[PDB]
């Protein structure tokens, strides 16, 4: 099972918080 | 102040530099020594080399053979894909590249055939369609053939033959081994003593001399003990040539003349054990009791200082420098070193798939009865561990690993290995390049950047004979095993893409993975499932490519990796002159079409993919550079295709009548502009607008 | 002018050459002295040399060693992977590269056995499969044994003892020290002055000589 | 098939 | 205790195995990697591969469809770990990412197995990790032709351009020239893949690497074997008679690159890969190949290298006799 | 011989016959059906003799394309099973003793092909491959040979059985094709010399040579004995010939009873990891009775503990 | 000297240190004897055997690749310029050269998680290579590629000077079978790495420019050295696993005596070398029958061969003589006088007249479609013009027609034209050939 979704994800080239 | 297709070809001049600053031969076999091999299954998608297909010995020739009353002998024409077998005084040769040969025969001799070879003519003796010549030696005789072996539409070599009147009785030397220089120097060496013969021939008949004769170069005389060769071996690019006694004594004669040939070193193999046993690591794997069983030479396009290659019976490969006692008067080499040993792997071949110091004991080669090496490194070694069966050990330079070392001490002579087996019976014979030799630069510095070319020659492939058929063997890419894996990761998850790429990137670096990567989702490899592996291919592009950052930016992997894909496709191009005056095309015309179809093809894949590849469509500072250089490229190659497409134009016209209507300065213009300077330069765009101006100035004149 | 693997070939033979001209011996170690050393510390990973594995002595002959009333002694068979051990006239070899090893003994001894050592045999003296001799030397004899330590089949040789029917007085000089050369000469000599003795051997019986001086 | 050889004019120019 | 400890449930499962009770060994391996404990990826890669094994086997008295019900869920999962292992090594030694995410990704990675959503979005797409991404399609029995195909292309090309920087480096020793790269690629998943026909397309692919051949130059011109596309899928373990089956398709279409004088060398293709196939039958087709080994012909005569061309004419030849 | 016999074109006409497109006063022979007839009668016990009649179609063919000779050659040889006489003995020496027919032609590779071929596709492999070998087409010879020898591997070599009778000829043609340096393609090749390597493995565990099996097993590196090797060993089973994944079975628990034995004579933790590891390979490996093999392997890895 | 202070765990008395490996000697004379860095590939690393009271320890000697592997270990999860200083260290001591080599074999699977540590010495392989100048026309080139012609010949030292085979009277290999398997399994894994590299290997892909384009051509001419290595082993392991004295015994004594001293150095790199590779594997060719073109010419003496074979089966016979024959035609241009004529006699001893004459007709035409034969007749046959040669090709074929013709009307010598009425076997031969 698997669902592309290029509209939400998390900036892997960006820290977090 | 610097527009794009100029800020483009600024990285495919810094990235051709890179390519060219592939390590040479000599750097990383410094004196010392080496037992490094990566081994891999046969049946593997990482193996090195693979046997793509065999042929069979023709019948009629197993006829002929049990048939032999005395003598019979096997032999290899790789450069043109013939084989030949002498059965007594008669011979045979035949296209082993078709499926049903008709057998050339040949029974002129009256005695046995002790040695047969193919060698180049001497300029201007010969028409121009004969392209070798047959050198056919007896217990009585030398004969030359003319050869013309032309292709034909199925791409395999037509062969006719030439008779010559050119013969010269034997003496009482034996000949076994004939070899040919560039020039169509032939010389002659067997198993009754060391001496080395040369047949000379002219297109004249003299009252004075012969059109064909003989002289023997080594002048013996007085008291002589018994040795006798194994093989002889040129080297055209140091005009030497090289004998290997029965003794494991190395004879290097250098050619002086065009009709001279004195020896200048003798090495026997008391003094190879003594350089060896100065060296750090000394092995029982090379005495007093080894032999050494076959040689080849190293060119000085791959390496200054190792002239030669020396295979023991144990399987070390000992790798011998040469140096002149000057530097000016070719210059002849004085003395002759052991430098460097590469010893043997350890893993042994086995039906079932099996789980840091100098390892200089093993016996995986040994013994070894037959061993070749052809540029830059490629390595055949026939094992002969039972009297039945043959082992074939092949290995290749880790082109991969040996580029990305850093630092330059760090450099060993890193080896990707398999063990290819034959069947049992078959005994292996010969071995030979097929196609045109391996060169990536015309120095040892990206001589052996097997990379740099993927996309510019064939792979090489090799014939190897034996007593029951020729096998080809081919060697296989970066782009070959990338493709092959990924064939494999079809049916598994997204991990498991993620994981074989990352085996990739350990040995290749990055940069080389996505590079391939980019190659086979554009259909390279696919010569040989195939829209899933190159989808495959395009999402490890996307997804592994990286990104740009802050370090002045550094750009994406996936930036570098087109710049070196699309440099690697007009590498032969750039530096290169357009014309060469009777004015003519530097490049051939067929190379320019493939070439423009490489970059089109490249192209095209970016466009169906502008909305899914990072960077290509518009996007803080680090992004934007990416999308600049990125688009910099892309402007690059249109410029590159249409720039094919003008000179494909120009030279379907009569460029010869537009030169000689034109002015001085454009003819000087014409006559050094490369195709860096038509890509990316104004003075091109302004000269392919005069051309262009003038073909149709005289297109009108023809009227057509 | 040259060929590609023409050029190469004169690389690989001009780097051949470099390797063979590694300093001798006599060059670097010429008249006078020296102290240079780079000392590295074991864990290191530029340490030269490290320790790599380690074998129990098997407690079998932990048994026989303190069952010792007068004299023990332990001894190495590198080449073959074997090792050895005398209790009084006993003797036992084991190999070391094997978990469980059972132990090959020689009883047959009547005396304190002194020295023990593994020799390669004369040629044209005994069949083909045997590989070695094992030389014993007691108080009272010196006592050759045929050795076959042929490679069955997965680590160390099988190892089968051969009587010979060979044996010499050992006279009025201890046996402590025993070597061979490479053609099979067997030369002795210990702790009780400086000569050293030979063993020869033969094959056949002749009336006037013996088989083994 | 005994290999047809073509003379030796054709061969050596000129 | 297994509930609770990792290296207690490892007893239990040794204790089946030595009563040759493999199946609820695996029952337990498998459980235990999809488990809430704190067990290190590796190890449930190993769990999984022992699971793998243990129902691959018959045991006395388990059904075989309770069997291979395990079998096939332990595999599926091993093939996901396989990728989620891979993916994170090559993260974590990325310098495109920052060292603060790089912490901030081991710890959620390296665990449990998360979902190929999870590893495709978050993680392998945004990287452009081409070939990871293959993978997880395959592992994901991902249908659409195009993408599929989109991917191969970027890989081929990221490829392509990692080993010609590297070429123009030479960079430790000397780097293999851009095809071979870019073969490793391909073989690298094709084993891994097994030549699943999702993702490996022979019907697209091969054209598409063959394309790559001639658009990027990987051909004579760099020392390279010719017809270096067609060794490389028939040494992967591709039909001849599909190979011939494609190469057919090239000839005919003239679908640029494969157009002009350049179709001199789809005839060389053709050539290696007939000729391969009857010393494979010899070894050991019908009018259609003969009708293109001949139509083959008319394109090297179209096109009259004049001795290559003649040369390779004879070999055609050879091979229509060979076949008829 | 004298160029005054009119043959009759097609093979299909009687004996006697006149062409159609002849005038009615002439008639034709169908000589090819004339020899064919007296052949019969003494090709079955007098082959030489026979050979000697077929030489006269040497010039003739069939609607196939076949030689006459060459063919009426195949089906004498396939009919008679006359091989050492009529196509030569290829002794266990590597001498090729040549046979009658070398006599008419010395191109013998397709009829020896022929004759193996047929053979081959009756299932008479052990006669196929010595017909094969022949014609030293080791491409077919490993091949068969590697059916022959996987059916036996982990069986029990006791004199004169199929074991030994196969063994002893595969080894023969292991000596023969690496003492003239002949090998098939390393497909076909590599899984030769694996299984014989096996078939030693199993002839050493048969024996109760526990120390010297366990030996030759390790070099393979088929089943892997340290977790790192776990992974690429069990890729390595993917494209290894099913004639190995078939005894992958006898392998793993022979192995496993190997160091079973080992174990009841530190050392403990060096067995009982490799005990480990070759459960997981197997648990890993979709293979022959994966159900039963993976449940004893658990089970002796139990009692080690 | 490099030393180190080892301890075994105290209580446990030293008795005996023996050597349990071979013993070391890189070369046969002091020169050169004591070069461990030549022999890391060839040569397991010593170990020793240290024997205590407790038990045998076992002591290993660690080889520069082993120090360079671990010490990259050490650098994984390190900085990125603790690399640098790494490396630097390795150059102080060993130098360049030798250092860029022991990157180059670790990136090849050499050495003691290891994909990290191989990618690792990969980059240092890349970054720290150097790069080609020319000096005071002549080029320097880089340490690059210093380092793996370094490498290349470590791994070929011990066969390159060694003699192929040894004779007493037709018998042995020089190096072992098991040898030259993991020496040709080495160099694959050399020029697999440089393939998959071949992007980011700077010197590889195609290119201040003379340094850079020599860099490349001495680049190229490795590697073509490496395939060529390759071919070569691949080569002799083909010919020992045929049967090989019955080759040798067969042969010639110029064949005969160029295969007793042929080096390995020979057939890889040189031209007598290739030229018997091809006599050997034509003669192996020629006995199974007892490129495409290349190919079929030896499935054609093949059938040939077991046509000749057979016990006369008009099917079998007809079948293997006209396939012979078809194959044969197809390679037509490219027969050689040899193969020609031992094809025809062979067809000739099978009564296979016309098939025999077919053949010299067709390879006549296909050795001079330009018709350059009917011209220099036409012409009067000039001296000194270059046509000779073509008809030279076409004469050749066409007096083996006359043996064909000849030993036609011999064989038949006596035999009648007519049998009872209509025409024997011997007739239509006759009729069929003309």
């Amino acid at each position: 099972k698997l669902v592309i979704n290029k509209d939400m994800r998390t900036d892997l080239f960006s820290p977090p918080n | 102040d610097l527009p794009p297709v100029a800020k483009a070809a600024q990285v495919v001049n810094q990235t051709l530099q890179l390519d060219d600053s592939y390590p040479d031969l000599d750097s990383y076999c410094r004196p010392g020594a080496s037992s490094d091999y990566e081994m891999q299954s046969s049946d593997s998608s990482w193996a090195p080399f693979h046997v793509v297909r065999h042929h069979n010995i023709p019948d009629k020739v197993f006829e002929h053979l049990n048939a032999g009353e005395v003598f019979t002998k096997l032999g290899l024409f790789a450069e043109i894909g013939y084989a030949w077998a002498s059965i007594d005084s008669s011979l045979f040769l035949w296209d082993y590249t078709h499926p049903n040969p008709e057998l050339i025969g040949y029974e002129e001799a009256t005695h046995t055939i002790t040695a047969v070879a193919l060698v180049p003519p001497k300029p201007g003796v010969f028409v121009k369609t004969i392209t070798h010549v047959l050198v056919v030696a007896t217990t009585s005789e030398i004969i030359l053939l003319g050869v013309s072996a032309t292709p034909t539409p199925s791409g395999s070599k037509s062969l006719t033959l030439y008779s010559t009147r050119m013969s010269v009785h034997r003496g009482g030397s034996d000949v076994s081994f004939i070899v040919g220089t560039k020039d169509g120097r032939i010389f002659l060496g067997g198993e009754s003593d060391t001496d080395i013969h040369e047949i000379f021939y002219q297109q004249e008949e003299r009252w004075f001399s012969s059109r064909c004769g003989k002289i023997n170069h080594s002048h013996p005389f007085g008291s002589r003990q018994q040795e006798w060769l194994r093989g002889l071996y040129v080297d055209d690019t140091r005009n030497l040539l090289y004998s290997l006694s029965n003794r494991s004594t190395i004879r290097t004669y250098h050619m002086e003349g065009p009709e001279k040939l004195t020896k200048v070193i003798e090495k026997d193999k008391t003094s190879c054990l003594r350089d060896f046993a100065h060296m750090a690591d000394s092995s029982p794997l090379f005495t007093d009791k080894t032999n050494i069983v076959a040689l080849s030479p190293i060119p000085a396009t791959e390496a200054s200082k190792l002239h030669l290659m020396a295979l023991t019976d144990t399987g070390c490969r000992l790798f011998l420098s040469a140096t002149s006692s000057a530097s000016y008067t070719a210059l002849a080499p004085q003395s002759m070193q052991l430098q460097f040993v590469k010893f043997p792997p350890r893993e042994s071949p086995t039906r079932i798939r099996t789980l840091s110091q100098l390892d200089k004991t093993s016996r995986a080669l040994d013994p070894s009865a037959l061993g070749f090496r052809f540029s830059p490194g490629y390595f055949f070694d026939v094992v002969r561990k039972h009297p039945n069966q043959d082992m074939l050990f092949v290995s290749a330079p880790d082109t991969g690993r040996i580029k990305v070392t850093q630092p330059a001490s760090a450099l060993k002579y890193f080896e990707q290995g398999t063990w290819i087996e034959l069947e049992n019976g078959n005994r292996t014979i010969e071995i030979g390049l097929t196609t045109a030799p391996f060169a990536a630069a015309k120095q040892p510095l990206g001589f052996g950047n097997e990379l740099a070319v993927q996309f510019d020659q064939v792979p090489g492939e090799f014939a190897v004979l034996t007593n029951t058929g020729v096998h080809i063997v081919r060697r296989r890419r970066l782009v070959d095993i990338f493709a092959k894996a990924l064939g494999n990761c079809v049916s598994a998850s997204d991990d498991a893409l993620e994981r074989e790429v990352r085996k990739f990137i350990n040995q290749y670096g990055r940069v080389e993975t996505i590079a391939a990567a980019l190659a086979v989702a554009c259909g390279q490899g696919s010569d040989l499932m195939d829209r899933n592996t190159e989808n495959l291919a395009r999402a490890a592009f996307i997804e592994y490519g990286g990104q740009p950052r802050l370090a002045s930016v550094r750009l994406s992997s996936r930036h570098d990796a087109l710049a070196l894909y699309l440099t690697r496709l007009v590498r032969t191009l750039w530096k290169a002159k357009v014309v060469q005056v009777d004015i003519s095309s530097t490049i051939p015309t067929s190379k320019l079409v493939t070439i423009q179809e490489n970059v089109e093809r490249l192209r095209n894949f970016l466009e169906a993919n502008k909305s899914t590849i990072q960077g290509l469509a518009p996007p803080d500072i680090a992004n934007q550079k990416e999308h600049q250089a990125l688009h910099a490229l892309q402007k690059l190659m249109e410029s590159i295709s249409e720039g094919i497409s003008f000179v494909l134009m120009l030279f379907d016209e009569r460029v010869s009548d537009i030169y000689a209507r034109l002015d001085a300065v454009s003819q000087q213009q014409l006559k050094d502009l490369t195709y860096e300077q038509l890509f990316s330069q104004t003075p091109g765009k302004e000269l392919a607008k005069v051309l262009v101006k003038a073909i149709v100035n005289r297109n009108i004149a023809s009227g057509a | 002018d040259l060929p590609p693997v023409a050029k190469a070939a004169q690389v690989v033979n001009q780097t051949l050459q470099l390797d063979d001209s590694y300093p001798d011996l006599d060059s670097y170690c010429r008249p006078g002295a020296s102290s240079d050393y780079e000392m590295q510390s074991s864990d290191s990973s530029w340490a030269p040399f490290h320790v790599v594995r380690h074998h129990n002595i098997p407690d079998k002959v932990f048994e026989h060693l303190n069952a010792g009333e007068v004299f023990t002694k332990l001894g190495l068979f590198a080449e073959i992977g074997y090792a050895w051990a005398s209790i009084d006239s006993s003797l036992f070899l084991w190999d070391y590269t094997h978990p469980n090893p059972e132990l090959i003994g020689y009883e047959e001894a009547t005396h304190t056995i002194t020295a023990v050592a593994l020799v390669p045999p004369k040629p044209g003296v005994f069949v083909k499969t045997i590989t070695h001799v094992l030389v014993v030397a007691t108080t009272s004899e010196i006592i050759l044994l045929g050795v076959s330590a042929t490679p069955t089949p997965s680590g160390s040789k099988s190892l089968t003892l051969y009587s010979t029917r060979m044996s010499v007085h050992r006279g009025g000089s201890d046996v402590s020290f025993i070597v061979g050369t490479k053609d099979g000469r067997i030369f002795l000599g210990g702790e009780s002055d400086t000569d050293i003795h030979e063993i020869f051997y033969q094959q056949e019986e002749r009336w006037f000589s013996s088989r083994c001086g | 098939r005994k290999a047809k050889l073509l003379p030796m004019e054709e061969a050596l120019l000129p | 205790l297994a509930e609770t400890d990792f290296r207690h449930a490892e007893l239990l499962c040794r204790f089946y195995t030595t009563r040759s009770r493999f199946f609820e060994a695996a029952q337990v391996q498998t459980n235990l990697a999809k488990s809430d404990l704190n067990i290190s990826l590796k190890d449930r890669i190993i769990l999984l591969s022992r699971a793998k094994g243990n129902a691959s086997v018959n045991t006395i008295g388990i059904s075989r469809q309770q069997q291979q019900q395990l079998n096939h869920e332990a595999s599926e999962l091993l093939e996901i770990a396989h990728i989620q292992d891979d993916l994170l090594e090559r993260l974590v030694a990325d310098p495109r990412i920052p060292e603060e995410r790089k912490a901030e990704i081991e710890e959620f990675l390296d665990g449990p197995i998360r979902t190929l959503t999870d590893l495709f979005n978050d993680y392998a797409d945004q990287a452009n990790y081409y070939d990871l991404c293959l993978l997880i399609f395959h592992a994901a029995d991902f249908h659409n032709p195009r993408t599929i195909l989109d991917t191969w292309n970027n890989l081929i090309n990221q490829s392509h351009f990692e080993a010609e920087q590297r070429r123009e480096y030479w960079p430790i020793a000397e780097p293999p020239l851009p095809y071979v790269y870019v073969s490793q690629q391909i073989q690298l998943i094709a084993h891994r893949t097994s030549l699943d026909s999702l993702i490996f397309p022979v019907n697209s692919l091969l054209p598409v690497v063959c394309a790559y051949a001639i658009n990027n130059g990987q051909d004579a011109s760099i020392g390279a074997d010719p017809c270096w596309p067609i060794q490389l899928f028939l040494n992967l373990g591709v039909p001849h008679a599909l190979v011939v089956q494609v190469l057919e398709n090239v000839l005919d279409t003239q679908e640029a690159p494969f157009t002009g004088r350049r179709r001199k060398l789809v005839v060389q293709w053709i050539a290696m890969a007939v000729d391969m196939w009857v010393r494979e039958v010899e070894r050991r087709m019908g009018s259609w190949v003969s009708e293109l080994l001949g139509r083959a012909d008319q394109v090297l005569t179209q096109i009259a290298d004049a001795e290559e061309i003649a040369s390779l004419r004879r070999t055609v030849k050879g091979l229509k006799r060979s076949v008829d | 011989e004298l160029k005054l016999l009119l043959k009759s074109s097609g093979q299909s006409a009687q004996l006697l016959s006149h062409e159609p497109g002849d005038p009615p006063c002439l008639r034709r022979l169908n000589f090819v059906r004339l020899l064919m007839l007296y052949t019969r009668k003494f090709e079955s016990t007098d082959p030489r003799e026979a050979l000697q009649y077929f030489y006269f179609l040497r010039d003739e063919k069939d609607s196939q394309g076949e030689n006459m000779f060459l063919r009426c050659v195949s089906e004498l040889v396939i009919e008679s099973r006359e091989f050492d006489m009529i196509l030569g003995k290829l002794e266990n020496d590597g001498s090729r003793k040549p046979g009658v027919i070398d006599k008419f032609t010395s191109d013998t590779k397709p009829i020896i092909n022929k004759v193996a071929s047929v053979a081959e596709n009756k299932g008479l492999f052990e006669e196929a491959a010595k017909l094969y070998d022949l014609a030293k087409n080791a491409d077919k010879v490993l091949e068969l040979m590697n059916k022959l020898l996987s059916p036996v591997v982990p069986q029990i070599s006791a004199p004169q059985s199929n074991k030994e009778r196969l063994k002893n000829m595969a080894l023969s043609i292991a000596e023969r094709y690496r003492a003239q340096g002949i090998s098939a393609n390393k497909f076909v090749d590599s899984t030769f010399y694996l299984l014989l390597d096996l078939i030693t493995f199993f002839d050493e565990y048969h024996s109760g040579h526990i120390d010297r099996a366990f030996d030759i097993i390790e070099r393979l590196k088929l089943v892997p004995l340290n977790q790192e090797s776990v992974e690429e060993r069990v890729a390595a089973f993917r494209n290894f010939s099913d004639e190995i994944r078939h005894n992958l079975s006898e392998v793993l628990l022979a192995t496993m009873n190997i160091l079973f034995t080992q174990f009841k004579r530190d050392r403990d933790s060096q067995l009982r990891s490799q005990a480990r590891t070759l459960i997981t390979f197997a648990g890993m490996i979709p293979y022959r009775t994966s159900g039963d093999t993976n449940a004893r392997l658990v089970q002796m890895e139990v009692l080690m503990n | 000297e490099q030393g180190t202070w080892i301890e075994l765990e105290n209580g446990n008395r030293t008795i005996e240190i023996g050597l349990t490996t071979a013993p070391f000697a890189a070369a046969k004379q002091p020169l050169g004897f004591g070069n461990e860095l030549a022999v890391q590939f060839d040569q397991v690393p010593g170990e020793f055997a240290v024997l205590t009271n407790t038990g045998v320890h076992i002591v290993r000697r660690r080889r520069l690749v082993d120090i360079f592997a671990k010490a990259l270990g050490n650098c994984v999860s390190a900085s990125d310029d603790a690399l640098e200083r790494e490396v630097r260290k390795f150059i102080n001591q060993y130098g360049r050269v030798e250092t860029i080599a022991a990157a180059l074999a670790v990136a090849c699977g050499q050495g003691s998680m290891d994909r990290n540590t191989e990618n690792l010495a990969r980059a240092a392989f890349i970054e720290y290579g150097g790069q080609p100048r020319l000096a005071a026309e002549s080029v320097r080139l880089s340490s690059r590629h210093d380092a793996l012609a370094l490498y290349l010949t470590r791994l070929v030292r011990t066969l390159w000077k060694a003699k192929v085979v040894q004779v007493g009277s037709g018998s042995d290999i020089s190096s072992t079978i098991p040898t030259l398997v993991t020496i040709q399994e080495n160099v694959e894994r050399l020029r697999n790495f440089l393939e998959a590299n071949k992007s980011t290997i700077q010197g590889l892909a195609p290119p201040e420019d003379i340094a850079n384009q020599k860099e490349h051509q001495a680049l190229h001419a490795l590697q073509k050295l490496m395939e060529s290595i390759s071919e070569g082993i691949s080569f002799v392991l083909m010919l020992f696993d045929e049967r090989v004295s019955d080759i040798y015994a067969r042969l010639d004594a110029v064949s005969q005596q160029q295969l007793k001293d042929l080096t390995y150095e020979q057939l890889f790199s040189q031209t007598p070398g290739k030229e018997l590779a091809k006599v050997l594997v034509k003669a192996i060719v020629n006995r199974n029958i007892a490129a495409p073109d290349d190919v079929v010419t030896f499935k054609a003496q093949e059938q040939l061969q077991r046509a000749s074979e057979q016990a006369h089966n008009a099917p079998v016979l007809r079948a293997l003589l006209a396939e012979s024959l078809r194959l044969f035609e197809q390679v037509a241009g490219s027969l050689t006088p040899a193969n020609l004529t031992t094809a025809v006699e062979q067809m000739i001893s099978l009564k296979y007249y016309a098939g025999a004459i077919q053949l010299c007709l067709t390879v006549a035409q296909q050795k001079d479609r330009g018709n350059t034969a009917l011209s220099w007749v036409n012409d009067g046959k000039p001296a000194n013009d270059s046509r000779k040669k073509a008809f030279d090709e076409r004469k050749i074929c066409y007096n083996l027609i006359h043996q064909v013709l000849d030993k036609l009307e011999s064989d038949f010598a006596g035999e009648p034209e007519l049998v009872d009425g209509r025409p024997t076997l011997a007739a239509t031969k006759r009729m069929e050939a003309y």
